[PDB]
Parts: C-alpha cells; sequence; structure tokens
C-alpha cells in the first residue's frame, strides 16, 4: 500500500517515506490491515479492509 | 589527665571526601525513588516459585565477576553438575551484570542474576530433569 | 618495552618452588598435573576435635598458604572438607561445610585475586583408604583445594 | 520540475546494511591500503584504513 | 614608614635613607624575573604530582565507582540511553522594575534520549591525563643563597597553586557525572510519575534480500520514532502516597 | 634475569600463549611476546577517553583533542 | 604556628569542614582551606558596594567605578 497522509505512521516499521515541505507524506507500506497513528502525542488504532 | 576522642584512623583523601559527599546524595536519591516506585507499583509475585532450592544445590560460592553472562552461567551449571539449555538467538548487543558477593548459595545467586538481567533474558531450573535452561527475549 | 611489563608482578618461580618444597617437606600435600593443582591439608593440624574453631598457630599456615596462592594466575578455586564418621550423616556434613565456609571466607578476606570460589563438604562419604580405625587423626580428615592455572 | 523548482521533497529508504571491508577484517585479512597498529597487554589484532 | 607618617617621613628627610634606597634599587629591579619562572615551574610539578597521585588513588579505589554506577540498569529495553532531566523549584526572575514572574517549578530537557551501543563508564569523566614533565629549563640561575630562597619558596607556592588547580579539574568532573546521573533517575522517577510520555521505537523486518552475489538472510531494522517528551495533560497525572 | 630460576631452565617461549616454556614442565612467569595477557589499568598519555590528541601543530601551548575536548591539564599555564 | 601543638599533632585537613584534624579526636582551631569560615569584617580597595574600580585609563587621577560613582579619596588629589 502506498500512502499519502498528513499524519505519520508510527509503530509497524516503514520502507520509503517521501515528506514535502507542506507536511504531505508519502509511506511504503506492506500488507497490514491494522495501524496505529500518534497525533499530536495520542494515539489512535485503524483498522482497513477490502 | 590527657583527652581523647575515640574513631582515630589513618590520613584521609580529600578527592574521595568530594566523592563520598556526592555519593551520599546519590544514594539518597536512589533510596527515595525506590521507596515510591515500590509503594506505586503493586508486586503480583515471586520467582521463587520457578526457581525454587534442593539438594547438592546449598554448596556455597563466593563470586565477583563483571563480564558477560554465559561464561558465568555455564560455570554454576559445572559446579550443579547440570545439563544446560539455551533458547532463543543471542543478540548483537550483548548483555551484561556486575556481581560483587559474600556467602550466598546458588538459588538466590541465580535469582539475583535474573533480577539484574531484567526484561533480556530468563532463567528456568528443571532439577527433576537436572537441568537449567536460559532464554533470551523474543523481541524485535 | 622496559614500560611494558617483562614479567607477573611479585612472582619468583624459584621462590614458588621453595615453598612447595617446604610445604611438602612440612607434611602439606602438593599434588601438580598439567596446569591444575590440589593441595591437600590434615584437619587436625586446623581445627580440634569434630569441632569448627580454629587455632591461634593456624593462621601461620595459612598466611603461609595465601602466600603461596597470591603465586598464581586463577580463575575458579574449590574447596572440599571430609572428615570421620561420627554421629550421623548430616553432622558431619555440617561440620565440613562449616570448617569449608570459614576457611574460604579468610582466603577471601585475603586478597587473593580469584574470580569465583566454591564451597563444599561431604563428612565421610569418601573414604581414601580401608583404614578407618583412627578418629579426627586418621588420613581420611582433610582439607583440599583445587584449581585450573590460567595460562 | 522547471529551472526555478529549486524546492525538493526529501526521501528516506532504507538504512545501509553492514560494511564488506568488516568480512574480511573478521577474516583477518586487513583491506587494501590499511595501515598496521601496534596492540599491547592482549592478543588481538587492529588496522587504521579510513582513519577508522 | 607610612603609619606613623610624620617620623616616617621625617626619617626619610635625613641623607642616609637617600642612600638606602639606592641599595634597594638594585633588589626592587632584580626581583621580578625569577618569581614567574618560580611559580611557572612549580604550577606545572605541583599539577603533575597531584594528578598522579589522585588517578593513583581513583585506580586504588576504582571498584565502588562501578559498583554505584550502573548505567545498564538505567538504559531502556530498546538499548537506548534515557534522556538527561532538569528541574528547579520556587523560581523567579525581576527582568526590570514594574514586572516580576514567578513559578512553582521548571523542568528542562538537557539531552534528547537516542541509541547507544555500550553504556558509559565514569573513566571517561574522572580519569585525567598523566603525563611526566621532563623538561626542566632554567631562564636565570638564582646567585645568592636569599634569591635561591625565595626562588624556592615561590616554587613551593606554584606547586600548592597546581595541586588546587587539579582539585577544581576534578571537582567539575564530580559536577559533571553528577549532574547526568541525577538527570538519569529524575526520568526514571518522572516516567514513573506519569509526568513524561515515553518513548517509541518502531522495527521493521524483511527476509531474505540482495542479489546472487550478496544476501543477507534477516533484514531488521530498528528506528525510534517517537522522542520522550513532558506533557502537560495535568489530569493524567498520578500522585503518590508514603507510609 | 633467570625467569626459569632454579629449574630447567628455559627451554622456548610459546607464542599462542606469550609465555616461555622451561626445560622443566613449568610455565615461567615472564613475558616473551607484546600480544599476552598483561594486567594493565593505568597508562600516561594525554586526551584519553576521546578523541585522542590532535596533531596538528597548534602556534600556542592550548591542546585540544580531536573531539573537541580541550586538554587543560596538559596544557600551558601562567 | 602550632596548630595541633601540646596534642598528638595534626593529622590532615578536613576540607568538608576546611579545618585540620589532630591526632587526638579534636579539630584544630587553624583553617586550611580558602572554602570556610574566615570571619573578617575589614576590606581592601576602593569602589566599594559599586561596580568595582573601572578599568579604563584615564588622563587625571579621577577615578570612576563602574556603577558610574567616582571615589574621591581613592582618587588623585590636588
Amino acid at each position: 500500500m502506498y500512502v499519502r497522509t498528513n499524519l505519520t505512521i508510527l509503530s509497524p516499521g516503514w520502507l520509503a517515506s517521501m515528506t514535502s515541505a507542506d507536511g504531505t507524506h508519502a509511506y511504503e507500506m506492506q500488507k497490514s490491515p491494522v495501524l496505529l497513528v500518534s497525533w499530536h502525542g495520542k494515539v489512535m488504532q485503524l483498522k482497513v479492509e477490502g | 589527665m590527657k583527652f581523647k576522642k575515640p574513631p582515630i584512623n589513618n590520613p584521609s583523601d580529600d578527592a574521595t571526601i568530594k566523592l563520598a559527599e556526592a555519593a551520599v546524595s546519590v544514594s539518597d536519591s536512589m533510596l527515595e525513588m525506590a521507596k515510591v516506585e515500590k509503594v506505586i507499583t503493586p508486586p503480583s509475585k515471586d520467582n521463587t516459585l520457578t526457581i525454587p532450592n534442593a539438594y547438592n544445590l546449598q554448596a556455597r560460592a563466593s563470586v565477583d565477576w563483571s563480564g558477560p553472562i554465559e561464561e558465568l552461567t555455564a560455570r554454576i551449571a559445572k559446579a550443579a553438575h547440570f545439563r544446560f539449555r539455551v533458547l532463543g538467538k543471542s543478540p548483537s548487543v550483548p548483555v551484561l551484570i556486575s556481581i560483587s558477593t559474600k556467602d550466598e548459595s546458588l538459588a538466590e545467586i541465580l535469582r539475583d542474576i535474573d533480577y539484574q538481567a531484567g526484561k533480556k533474558a530468563s532463567i528456568h531450573v528443571y532439577p527433576n530433569s537436572q537441568v537449567v535452561e536460559l532464554r533470551y527475549a523474543k523481541i524485535y | 618495552v622496559p614500560k611494558l611489563p617483562c614479567r607477573v608482578d611479585g612472582a619468583c618461580d624459584a621462590t614458588i618452588i621453595k615453598m612447595m618444597t617446604d610445604l611438602n617437606k612440612k607434611g602439606i600435600k602438593v599434588a601438580s598435573v598439567g596446569q591444575n593443582y590440589l593441595i591437600s591439608i590434615p584437619a587436625s593440624a586446623l581445627f580440634a576435635d569434630q569441632s569448627p574453631r580454629l587455632n591461634w598457630a593456624s593462621y601461620s599456615l595459612l598466611n603461609e598458604i595465601a602466600a603461596f596462592l597470591k603465586q598464581f594466575r586463577k580463575i575458579a578455586i574449590t574447596v572440599t572438607s571430609y572428615s570421620s564418621k561420627y554421629v550421623s550423616v548430616k553432622r558431619e556434613r555440617a561440620l565440613t561445610l562449616a570448617r569449608s565456609r570459614v576457611v574460604s571466607e579468610y582466603l577471601w578476606s585475603q586478597g587473593v585475586d580469584s574470580r569465583i570460589i566454591f564451597t563444599q563438604g561431604l563428612g565421610s562419604d569418601k573414604p581414601i583408604t580401608s583404614y578407618t580405625l583412627g578418629g579426627d587423626r586418621s588420613p581420611n580428615a582433610r582439607v583440599e583445594i583445587t584449581f585450573r592455572r590460567a595460562v | 520540475y522547471g529551472p526555478n523548482a529549486k524546492s525538493m521533497p526529501t526521501e528516506e529508504g532504507i538504512p545501509p546494511s553492514a560494511n564488506d571491508l568488516l568480512l574480511h577484517v573478521l577474516e583477518g585479512v586487513p583491506p587494501p591500503g590499511s595501515r598496521r597498529l601496534v596492540v599491547s597487554g592482549g592478543d588481538a589484532r587492529a588496522w587504521l584504513s579510513n582513519e577508522k | 614608614g607610612d603609619t606613623g607618617s610624620l617620623a616616617g617621613l621625617q626619617a626619610m628627610a635625613d641623607s642616609k635613607y637617600t642612600r638606602a634606597q639606592k641599595k634597594q634599587k638594585m633588589g626592587k629591579i632584580r626581583e621580578m624575573a625569577l618569581k614567574e619562572t618560580a611559580l611557572s615551574v612549580g604550577a606545572q610539578a605541583g599539577l603533575a604530582w597531584r594528578a598522579k597521585i589522585i588517578d593513583e588513588q581513583l585506580n586504588k579505589q576504582a571498584r565502588n565507582l562501578d559498583a554505584i554506577y550502573d548505567f545498564n540498569s538505567l538504559v531502556l529495553e530498546h538499548n537506548i540511553l534515557p534522556p538527561v532531566l532538569l528541574e528547579g523549584r520556587n523560581t523567579l526572575n525581576l527582568a526590570d522594575a514594574q514586572s516580576i514572574r514567578i513559578s512553582d517549578r521548571t523542568y528542562k530537557v538537557a539531552k534528547q534520549a537516542h541509541f547507544i551501543t555500550t553504556p558509559p563508564t565514569w573513566r571517561q569523566y574522572l580519569w585525567m591525563d598523566y603525563v611526566k614533565p621532563e623538561a626542566p629549563n632554567v631562564t636565570l640561575l638564582p646567585k645568592t643563597k636569599a634569591e635561591k630562597e625565595i626562588w624556592c619558596i615561590y616554587t613551593e607556592r606554584g606547586w600548592k597553586n597546581g595541586i588546587d588547580q587539579a582539585n577544581t579539574i576534578l571537582e567539575e568532573n564530580i559536577a559533571r557525572i553528577k549532574e547526568d546521573f541525577g538527570g538519569m533517575i529524575l526520568y526514571r522517577k518522572l516516567l514513573a510519575m506519569n509526568m513524561v510520555s515515553p518513548p517509541y521505537v518502531s522495527h521493521t523486518d524483511l527476509g531474505v534480500t540482495g542479489d546472487g552475489s550478496e544476501i543477507h538472510i534477516d533484514d531488521r531494522v530498528l528506528r525510534i520514532t517517537a522522542l520522550p517528551e513532558l506533557n502537560v495533560n495535568s489530569a493524567e497525572w498520578r500522585a503518590a502516597v508514603a507510609k | 634475569d633467570g625467569c626459569c630460576s632454579k629449574m630447567g631452565g628455559i627451554n622456548y617461549c610459546d607464542s599462542s600463549a606469550g609465555r616461555l616454556v622451561c626445560n622443566n614442565g613449568f610455565y615461567s612467569t615472564c613475558y616473551c611476546t607484546r600480544h599476552a595477557v598483561m594486567d594493565l589499568q593505568f597508562l600516561m598519555g594525554c586526551c584519553l577517553w576521546h578523541g585522542g590528541v590532535y596533531p596538528q601543530l597548534n602556534s600556542s601551548g592550548l591542546v585540544v583533542c580531536n573531539d573537541g575536548y580541550v586538554s587543560e591539564e596538559c596544557s600551558l599555564q601562567k
């Protein structure tokens, strides 16, 4: 999965991490349905299915 | 008729005086943080059930060691006449424990070793099978 | 190279073999095989009869033993104690363990540069003779010191 | 990107694995161009190749 | 003298002191060269001797320093050195008139947490460099017995001064390492107190990789993603108790 | 002088241990190779536990180690 | 001069107190460290309770202090 976000990924690991000046971040991620995002200090979990 | 006061010693060193007065404050801070940590954290169980005591285990030892774990625990396995078992890969970061003790039996020696190792490894002993196993952390 | 050490500090092999010869002349059993060394001491020359108490003159022999033991480089030293059958198994084992503990405490109190000392006793478990008629003066009553010389 | 596009998005990929010279060092053969070193107090060998 | 200066000036009005200052002229002229050299060589000798003695004492009692300093206990589970924290109590600031700003306590992160390979030791801070001096340089020889004696006592004073400066440097090193360990233990107490966030570190796992000439078996990458920091959420702080 | 003194004399030195084996079956306490086990807990030299002494030729007597640390204890005073 | 005089002698300088310790278990009346209690009530110099003596160069004997005050009795008079 190739994800464009304004947020960042914390837990599972990363392979390619592109980041622009305006805060747009591109993350290359392996096939994982569960992710954890650290929004401004507090971490919440997201689950994505097909 | 001459007067005196009891505790007279050899002459001292000012650098050791400074080290002592620093370490007094260091030890006091360590004591109070240990107190508040013990108060805050509720204990659950003791490792003596996992590490019991039996015969041919009360032969005593006096040990100073400040190196890697494996040579020391193989030495105490040879003392115990017990088999050795290793579980898990040895991590690239070495695990080091310094021990300065006097007249301690093998069971509490192993308990102190396991406590000082902490999260990095665990120790078990099966006396019926006459084995001692160590297991690295299933981490990273 | 003069700033580098030439030998180990406080070492003279002639003095080592001299005091070894003096100990074996006195009656202290000295045993060498490879770099593994053992010394046997009669327990009657150290303790009283079936009791863990030391003579005041025993400190001379202990000092001599520590002086000899300072001459080597070591890792692990083991002491075992053996006695004669008097009352039970438990009493003799406890006596031998106590004697080993006291002599190991004194040997650590002296500044010998070892890492690990193991201490144990067996009572009258392992005889070294078929002759078992003497009391504590019999040669089975003994204390054995064993190690392997490093390098 | 135009010639005025001085701005570039910054990328980070995987950190490198190791150094392949350390294979030869662990073997015992010094890397080419390395210098000899003097080791005292014990049995060890050392070299200086890229001032490391 | 100039204390009873009336009688001192009346004695100075005599011609015998006018020719008694002409023999103190050479004494005050041939004076200042010896003292500087004597003080310099005394400072060198005192610093070197005190440094060697203090390193000897440190190596003599080197074991209990390792006993009291276990950084391996303080290192967290992902081989990360904990950060260094400072605190301050009953703070105030008077920038100028009509303007005071006070506060209860302050906390400051000095050194950020990072990776590490080996725990630190006290030898990195408390050991002092000793090189023996072997170059006694003489600019001028003290000719008379009096100037030899003042050369000796000025060398002694330099010896004392070099000893004092060595003590000052050692004391600064002691304060530095005590600062570092106090910061570590305060960070541990604060993470117990739930006033600082824990760090976060991610692990990335890959299997075999590489070409037909180079391969690696288990490609693991460990990366510290979130640094510890103070949190402002005051309601989420657990108080303590004692018995 | 005599490493195997009051013994058989020196046979030869083994470089695997850095130790001199005497003509009698014994290990002498002397050393022969520099790759042998010493006991060195004291050393000389400036800029220890740092980047080492900077090999530049400074004009002044001030000496600063290679990791930026200043060696005042080896520097010249006034 | 003799600090532990008519006593067992001087053992060492307790630098925690800055005071000498006699061979009999008593502190000497002398001090031995400058970080000690020397109760002095008299001082020297001028431009006191001010910014100190200003080290600038004046053509006259007028000495100003760093707070702007001028020490007249420390200055060259006429």
